[PDB]
RNA sequence: GACAAUGGUAGGAGAGCGUUCUAAGGGCGUUGAAGCAUGAUCGUAAGGACAUGUGGAGCGCUUAGAAGUGAGAAUGCCGGUGUGAGUAGCGAAAGACGGGUGAGAAUCCCGUCCACCGAUUGACUAAGGUUUCCAGAGGAAGGCUCGUCCGCUCUGGGUUAGU
RNA sequence: GAGGGUAGCGGAGAAAUUCCAAUCGAACCUGGAGAUAGCUGGUUCUCUCCGAAAUAGCUUUAGGGCUAGCCUCAAGUGAUGA
RNA sequence: ACCGAUAGUGAACCAGUACCGUGAGGGAAAGGUGAAAAGCACCCCGGAAGGGGAGUGAAAUAGAACCUGAAACCGUGUGCUUACAAGUAGUCAGAGCCCGUUAAUGGGUGAUGGCGUGCCUUUUGUAGAAUGAACCGGCGAGUUACGAUUUGAUGCAAGGUU
C-alpha cells in the first residue's frame, strides 16, 4: 500500500524546494528524516513535517509498519503567486513574484 | 528639494471650498456639473 | 396556501406517498416543513427539512384522496372546500 | 548588455546540471543511536566523546 | 469515348466550406446535450463523422432567410505565463557575550562590557498629518532577511481650563 | 515665516524665449471632434478559369491624379486576324 | 431573426466607487457549490495552515482559492535514442529495438545517406545585418440610410405604378 500527505500553499518558491526534495526521493524513511534534519536549507522543516505526516497516516489510517517504508514519491508543484512591487529609481517600479508551492510525499512499504 | 504641494487648510478651503464655488457664477456651474455626475464630494 | 396543522400527502419527491402534519411554514419562499418527510442528518442529529409547497396536496376529508381547494362565501367570510367533494376542509 | 534572444528550456536545463546540493555527510552516533554530523556533537541527547 | 488544356503577383470571373440567429418540417437527450481530451477514419480544399474518457442539460438534420460571419503579424488593447536567473540588489554607520520566553532566536525581553551624536541623533512647540498614543492578546499579508516582535491584525481604553 | 494680489489674444521678468504645479517660441481640463492626413502600418475561409504595368499626353506636376495603352466578364459582328 | 459578463450602460457587483489630480476633471476591475447547507460530528500527524480517513450528498478533482476547466508555463515516472561532432532543425530512403489500431500496403524511436539560408510587409532586387512579432487566449478592419447607373429575376404591356 501507499500513504500520502500534502502541504498546500507553502510560502517558499518551488524551485527552492525541489533542490532538497531530490536528496530524499528514493531513500529509506529513517534515513530521509535525518537528512531533512541535518541540512541547512530553509525548506527542510516544512518537508520534514510533511514527511512525518505521511509516516503517521500509515500507522493509523491504513495499518502498516513504519520501519519498512521508503519514500516512493516526493514532488513540489506550483501554487498561486503573490504580486508585490519594488519602487526603483526615476519613478519606475518593478514587479516581485512571491511564489508558493504544494509539497506532496507518498511513502510505500514496497507492496 | 522643495516640491510643488505644501498642504495648508486655510488656502485649500479659501480657493476650492463650497462657499468660493457658490460665490462666483462658473462655480455654481461646477457644482451643478458635479451633482449631475453623482460625485460624493462636490467641494473640498 | 397551506396553513399548518393540516394533514397533507406528499405528491413528489423521494418521500412521495407518505402523509403528515404541517409543522412550520416559510411563505416568503414557499416552503413547508412536514413531519417525517425529508429527514436530514447534520453534523450527528436528524431533523426534518423544508419542501416546496408545490409538492404536497391536501387530503379530502371524505375519501382521504388528494384534491385541490377552492373558496366559497357561506356568510360574510371565506371557507375552503375540497374539489372532489364540497365539504369545508 | 541584454540577451539577444530567448533561452530554450534545453539550454536552461543543461546549464542547471551542476546546480544542486549534496547529502549532509553524516554518521551514526554510537551513544545516541541516531544520526549526526561527523566531527560535530550529537544534536540529540548526547555528547562528542572524541 | 476521342482530341486538347491546367506556373502566376496586382486584379477580374465562377463554385463552394464553416460560424451565431429566424421560419416550416422531421428528430436526438439523465439508458446522458453541448463543450473538452485522445484515436491508427472520410472528403480534391475549406472541413464532415464515429468510438472511449469526462461533464451535467441542452442540441443537431433538411429547405429557405438575415448577418456584430472565419485573424500569426497593425512598436495592436486586455488577461495569464515564461527568458534573462537563483542572476543585480537587499538604501551611508559597532557590536559581544550571559539569562529568559518559545514549536522554532544573529534578529524579541532583561543584564554587563564596548561604540556613536552631544549649536545635536538631546528638550519644547507652529504648520501638516489625523488615532499613528496605552494595556491584553496575534503572526496569514506589510517589514527589502528573521521574527515569539512592530508605526501591522483583533479586543478594550486614553485628550478635563474663568487666567 | 504668515496673510494676500497679477491668469494664458494673458501675467511676471537686474531679460536667459527665462517662468506660470517634475509641462512653455505660448499651461492644464472639457467640448467642436471619429478635425484632417495626396503619408507609414494593417486587412480575418478554400478551390477552379484568365492574367498585367512600371509607357504617351496634361497637371502648383513629379512617391498624387485624369484620359489613351496593356487585363477581365457579357452581348454582338463576322473573316476583317497572324 | 437585440447583448449574454473582454459582450450589454462607465457600473448584472453595495461604481461614478478603489483611486489619481491643487483643481476643473478622469475611471476601472470583481458573476455561477448543491435540488436542500444537509457547509465535513468524530479519530490521527502538526504550534497553526494544511492534510488522511470516516461521515452528508446522486456526485467532495462539488469543501466556500466552490459549474466546465483549455493553451502557454512548471513538474514526476517511464519505451526507443544520444559524450569525434559543424545542425532554418525538416523532408525522402533506411537497419535495429519496443508495441498492436476506426484493420490497413499498421503505431513509436531513428544508427546512417541525399536535398534543404523561417514568416509577413516593402521593393528593380531581402536568407538578409531593411520592418514587425517573447509565448498563449479573447477582442479587432469595405457596413447602413438616401440617390444614380448597369446586369439577372418576376408581373403587366402603348402602357407601367402609386
Amino acid at each position: 500500500m501507499e500513504a500520502k500527505a500534502v502541504a498546500r500553499t507553502i510560502r517558499i518558491a518551488p524551485r527552492k524546494v525541489r533542490l532538497v526534495l531530490d536528496l530524499i526521493r528514493g531513500k529509506n524513511a529513517a534515513e530521509a528524516i535525518a537528512i531533512l534534519k541535518l541540512t541547512n536549507k530553509a525548506s527542510s522543516p516544512v518537508i520534514e513535517k510533511v514527511l512525518m505526516s505521511a509516516l503517521a497516516n500509515a500507522e493509523h489510517n491504513y495499518d502498516m509498519n513504519t520501519d519498512e517504508l521508503v519514500v516512493k514519491e516526493a514532488y513540489a508543484n506550483e501554487g498561486p503567486t503573490l504580486k508585490r512591487f519594488r519602487p526603483r529609481a526615476q519613478g519606475r517600479a518593478s514587479a516581485i513574484n512571491k511564489r508558493t508551492s504544494h509539497i506532496t510525499i507518498v511513502v510505500s512499504d514496497a507492496k | 528639494v522643495k516640491r510643488t504641494y505644501q498642504p495648508n487648510k486655510r488656502k485649500h478651503s479659501k480657493v476650492h471650498g463650497f462657499r468660493k464655488r457658490m460665490s462666483t457664477k462658473n462655480g455654481r456651474k461646477v457644482l451643478a456639473r458635479r451633482r449631475r455626475k453623482g460625485r460624493k464630494v462636490l467641494s473640498a | 396556501h397551506i396553513k399548518k396543522g393540516d394533514n397533507v400527502k406528499v405528491i413528489a419527491g423521494k418521500d412521495k406517498g407518505k402523509e403528515g402534519k404541517v409543522i412550520a411554514t416559510l411563505p416568503k419562499k414557499d416552503r413547508v416543513v412536514v413531519e417525517g418527510v425529508n429527514i436530514m442528518k447534520k453534523h450527528i442529529l436528524e431533523t426534518e427539512a423544508a419542501i416546496h409547497v408545490s409538492n404536497v396536496q391536501l387530503l379530502d376529508p371524505k375519501t382521504n384522496e388528494p384534491t385541490r381547494v377552492g373558496y366559497k362565501f357561506v356568510d360574510g367570510k371565506k371557507v375552503r372546500i375540497a374539489k372532489k367533494s364540497g365539504e369545508e376542509i | 548588455a541584454v540577451p539577444k534572444r530567448r533561452t530554450s528550456k534545453t539550454r536552461k536545463n543543461k546549464r542547471r546540471t551542476h546546480f544542486k546540493i549534496s547529502v549532509p555527510g553524516m554518521t551514526e552516533c554510537p551513544n545516541c543511536g541516531e544520526y549526526k554530523l561527523s566531527h560535530r556533537v550529537c544534536k540529540n541527547c548526547g555528547s562528542y566523546n572524541g
